[PDB]
């Protein structure tokens, strides 16, 4: 179901972290 | 040690949260979108310090496949079964798939 796996997990992490 | 949430900011107990061994800080499943499992409950390296199980290096999040149940890193260019492209679906253990 999409590559949301690490892509959503870590990438979103950057959004919330960098934010 | 409070070991507050690594990415979400907030105090929490050290037992029901995923405690990263290297970082030393724990975190909620909702913050990193990690399923609550015994394998990860012990303490799995958060994406902030995850590594490939082939070259042991981070990065390539969109090109790296991570197991939902257990903690494993697979590189689309050097994972156990190397692939020529990024799977449109999920590629993890059978249990991980579900
Ligand atoms: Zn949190
Ligand atoms: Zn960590
Ligand atoms: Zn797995
Ligand atoms: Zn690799």
């Amino acid at each position: 179901t999409g590559a949301r796996t690490l892509a959503d997990i870590k990438a979103k992490a950057q959004l919330v972290k960098a934010q | 040690g409070s070991a507050r949430c690594a990415v979400c900011e907030g105090p929490g107990e050290l037992c029901d949260l995923f405690f990263c061994t290297s970082c030393g800080h724990h975190y909620h499943g909702a913050c990193l979108d990690t399923a609550l499992t015994a394998r990860k409950r012990a303490g799995w390296q958060c994406p902030e310090c995850k590594v490939c199980q082939a070259c042991r290096k981070p990065g390539n999040d969109s090109k790296m496949l991570v197991c939902e149940t257990c903690d494993k890193g697979y590189h689309t260019f050097c994972l156990k079964p190397p692939m020529e492209e990024l799977p449109a679906h999920s590629w993890k253990c059978k249990a991980c798939r579900v």
